[PDB]
RNA sequence: GAUCUGGUUGAUUCUGCCAGUAGUCAUAUGCUUGUUUCAAGGACUUAGCCAUGC
RNA sequence: AGAAAUAGCUACCACUUCUACGGAGGGCAGCAGGCGCGCAAAUUGCCCAAUGUCGAAAAAAUACGAUGAGGCAGCGAAAAGAAAUAGAGCCGACCGUGUGGUUGUUUUCAAUGGGGGAUACUCAAACCCAUUCAAUAUCGAGUAACAAUUGGA
């Protein structure tokens, strides 16, 4: 089969350090090109400010609008697109707000029938999206 | 229905020279005390087990109640005469008596002009 | 900052969150034990797997090994004192075969209802709760609390206890100020 | 350079508690090594406890009360090391240090004849200015006109009241030793024998009074006598005899049964 | 504890990846909080700038 | 003795304070605190009682060495260990099953800690634990409004 050695340690690195560049995974934490076209710093969250309103469509089976929201970085002025969760919940957000915006799951890749959208609303005026939407707290 | 009596007994014991003392460690059933017990009845009760001339020779600290319990215990110090307990005892102990130095000035002014009367001479 | 205190867990979530089979045996240990939270039964779990793995570590060891003796002497001791294992069984091969109730019916909130002091098992432990029950002339107020194979004739009610020479409790004394 | 010496990095068998403060008291250079010694300011608060905390043990040590070698010390970090005597005049006790059957520090009590003897264990032999053979000695003193047969392995007994040497007990297969150093401290044996390896660590092989064979380093042997009856010294309680540690715990067992 | 499950076909047997699942003295944010014991706490980015006292 | 020392000196480079315009200073990646940066991190507290270092020093007096090293308390669901939110019955109404658990309606009957107070313990001084509601002699759940949430089907 293989090369059984008792010798041959030398061989057996070589072709394992040589092979593991083969998956996306490994290479993935290894490579420093995704944190720079990573908007997030390899960061958990990121803080930015409300530039419009937008809409956009479902993928084909599906039929709706997802009612998002165009976004410009305060720590490196990148654009991204994120989505505001939940009914209503888009008058909560105006226009030249600050907002508090985290991944959406699966980790850049896009979610669901949202064409192209990996980004989330969390916080809006640093009070809580989801505590407005359950009126435990007033937007300040 | 029946009183509250307070017992004192004294496990280990040895006898200094160098201090001129000897240490010990108090044990105190109280069954049926209400509260604690206040150290100047251990000094009564302690001086009538060693019969001394003044109780102000007895020291007695660092007393823990037994969880649940009608028990207490402590260390205990002995000195041959007030003299020697003057001399060898710290001043926070004789002051819990009363009779420690008076006090001193907060330190954060004493530093204060340390630093002050660096910038002068004479 | 600069400390050297020490500190670790006790139990352990398991994997598989939603078994029926699993849910349904924890439950009728909880319900018929009279435990709180099954966080109660995952400390069994794991001090179990402890006992177990240094077995069989140590049966995996040769006959007459050093180690072996020594700590196959000293588990057996253990176990035999805790209650455990009754003293017939002697060959440390009865450690693995050791359950979760075995553990369970050493638990100070089950011998006092065995005993008889207690009407039922959640009785027993309102009364360990409220300073009722002495071991050995102490009072123990932790129902978790496993009792020693020569302690359990010494168990009796505590003195302070208005159900042992002590003082009319709450009821009586507002009752009398009334 | 260095003045601390934390908590951590002392030696264990100053059994100082790791939740009891973050220091340790460094001991100053002198007769024996920071890691083979404890201090005077241990031995007075921490072995016998006649002083509480550190503040007492100055009240006592500042007087001159405790003596180490015939004369009194006042350095509470004072080293002192294996095979010295600490009296306390005012109490009357004399303890010698020298190890367990564990390789732990011992302190047992002589007699009032034994207190003036010490034994020293030769480690160079040179010349002075003239012609001046002077020997040092494993706790640093200095001998100035020794026995002619005097060499670097064997031991000199000490007269410490007055300066003089007593006798000298030289090495070989005969003579019974006691191992300072190497997880086998504190074992006493007669001397089988002692291989060579020049340029290197000689290595002597031992025989134990019990039948049993160790060996260790021939620079972790300290040459007590001739015979085990003619010691100089006295001896700690177990003779330096050790025994299988399953034999231990059930001896510590059964005896704490009998005892209650 | 040496364990696996949903998605390719009108059905079937595969390769294979996406998704599920349990931890983390591992960080942050949201909701909610009676008692007690033990505890880390401006490394992450900016070895950036510093009033006043010690 | 030991430094190429930052609460030592000298100069240059960047920011910076007072002035009578001649000049003179500053170095928190020490302690606590502020601005900025960011998803992101605590009081401008008390003490030398313990542990140690330095010293011309033991403690006591006609006579108290310093020490943000160090320790103590405030803030703190990082995380970790214990653990309350009720226990026994009564009388109707019942539910299923074959007369024995059970599901509300009335109603006593004891027990206990959240809560508050010391003869007091602790403490270097305060705090928290641990004791205790008489030892002649000391307050208190009943729609236990002392009311469990966060996620899902
Ligand atoms: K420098
Ligand atoms: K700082
Ligand atoms: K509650
Ligand atoms: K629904
Ligand atoms: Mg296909
Ligand atoms: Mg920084
Ligand atoms: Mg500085
Ligand atoms: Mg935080
Ligand atoms: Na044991
Ligand atoms: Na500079
Ligand atoms: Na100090
Ligand atoms: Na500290």
């Amino acid at each position: 089969t293989k090369t059984n050695g008792q010798h041959a340690a030398r061989k057996l690195v070589r072709l394992r350090r040589k092979n593991r560049w083969a998956d996306k995974g490994w290479k993935k934490s290894h490579t420093f090109v995704a944190q720079k076209a990573n908007p997030f710093g390899g960061s958990s969250h990121a803080k930015g400010i409300v530039l419009e309103k937008i809409g956009v469509g479902a993928k084909q089976p599906n039929s709706a609008i997802r009612k998002c929201v165009r976004v410009q970085l305060i720590k490196n002025d990148k654009k991204i697109i994120a989505f505001v969760p939940n009914d209503g919940c888009l008058h909560f957000i105006e226009e030249n707000d600050e907002v508090l915006v985290s991944g959406f799951g699966r980790s850049g890749h896009a979610v669901g029938d949202i064409p192209g959208v990996r980004f989330k609303i969390v916080k809006v005026s640093s009070v809580g999206l989801y505590a407005l939407y359950r009126q435990k707290k007033e937007k300040p | 229905k029946k009183k509250a009596e307070v017992t004192v007994r004294t496990s280990q014991f040895k006898v200094n020279k160098l201090l001129n003392r000897k240490q010990f460690v108090v044990e105190v059933n109280h069954p049926g005390w209400c509260g604690t017990v206040p150290a100047k009845l251990i000094r009564n009760r302690l001086a009538s087990l060693y019969k001394v001339a003044d109780e102000n020779q007895i020291s007695v600290f660092g007393f823990k109640t037994k969880f649940g319990g009608g028990k207490t215990t402590g260390f205990g110090l002995i000195y041959d005469d007030l003299a020697a307990m003057k001399r060898i005892e710290p001043n926070y102990r004789k002051a819990r008596l009363g009779m420690g130095k008076k006090k001193l000035p907060a330190r954060k002014s004493v530093k204060e002009r340390r630093n002050r009367n660096k910038k002068i001479r004479g | 900052m600069r400390n050297y205190n020490n500190f670790n867990r006790v139990w352990k979530a398991p994997r598989r969150p939603f078994e029926k089979e699993r849910l349904d045996r924890e439950m009728k240990l909880c319900g018929q034990y009279g435990l709180r939270c099954k966080r109660e039964i995952w400390r069994v779990n794991m001090t179990l797997s402890k006992m177990r793995r240094t077995a069989r570590l140590l049966l995996t060891l040769p006959e007459n090994h050093p180690r072996r003796l020594l700590e196959g002497s000293a588990i057996m001791r253990r176990c035999h004192g805790y209650g455990f294992l009754d003293e017939d069984k002697d060959k440390l091969d009865y450690v693995l075969s050791l359950t979760v109730p075995d553990i369970l019916e050493r638990r100070l909130q089950t011998v006092v209802f065995k005993h008889g002091l207690a009407k039922s098992v959640h009785h027993s432990r309102v009364l360990i709760q409220q300073r009722h029950i002495a071991v050995a002339k102490q009072i123990v107020t932790i129902p978790s609390f496993i009792v020693r194979v020569s302690s359990e004739h010494h168990i009796a009610f505590a003195d302070a206890s208005p159900f042992g020479n002590g003082r009319p409790g709450r009821v009586k004394r507002v009752k009398r100020n009334a | 350079a260095k003045k601390h010496l934390k908590r951590l990095y002392a030696p264990k068998d100053w059994m100082l508690s790791k939740l009891t403060g973050v220091f340790a008291p460094r001991p100053r250079a002198g007769p024996h090594k920071l890691r083979e010694c404890l201090s005077l300011l241990i031995i007075i608060r921490n072995r016998l406890k006649y002083a509480l905390n550190a503040l007492e043990a100055q009240m006592i040590l500042r007087q001159g009360l405790v003596c180490v070698d015939g004369k009194p010390r006042k350095d509470g970090k004072y080293p002192a090391g294996f095979m010295d005597v600490v009296e306390i005049p005012k109490t009357g006790d004399r303890f010698r240090i020298l190890y367990d059957v564990k390789g732990r520090f011992a302190l047992v009590r002589v007699s009032e004849a034994e207190s003036s003897i010490k034994m020293m264990k030769v480690v160079n032999v040179y010349t002075g200015t003239g012609r001046i053979p002077v020997a040092v000695t494993h706790d640093g003193h200095r001998i100035r006109y020794p026995d002619p047969r005097t060499s670097r392995g064997d031991t000199l007994v000490y007269d410490v009241k007055e300066k003089k040497v007593l006798d000298l007990i030289k090495i070989g297969n005969g003579k019974v030793v006691m191992v300072t150093g190497g997880a086998n401290r504190g074992r006493i044996g007669e001397i089988v024998s002692i291989e060579r390896h020049p340029g290197a660590f000689d290595i002597a092989r031992l025989k134990d009074a019990s039948g049993h064979e160790f060996a260790t380093r021939a620079t972790n042997i300290f040459v007590i006598g001739k015979d085990m009856s003619s010691v100089p010294v006295t001896l700690p309680k177990q003779q330096g005899l050790r025994i299988n540690v399953i034999q231990e715990r059930e001896e510590k067992l059964i005896a704490a049964e009998t005892r209650r």
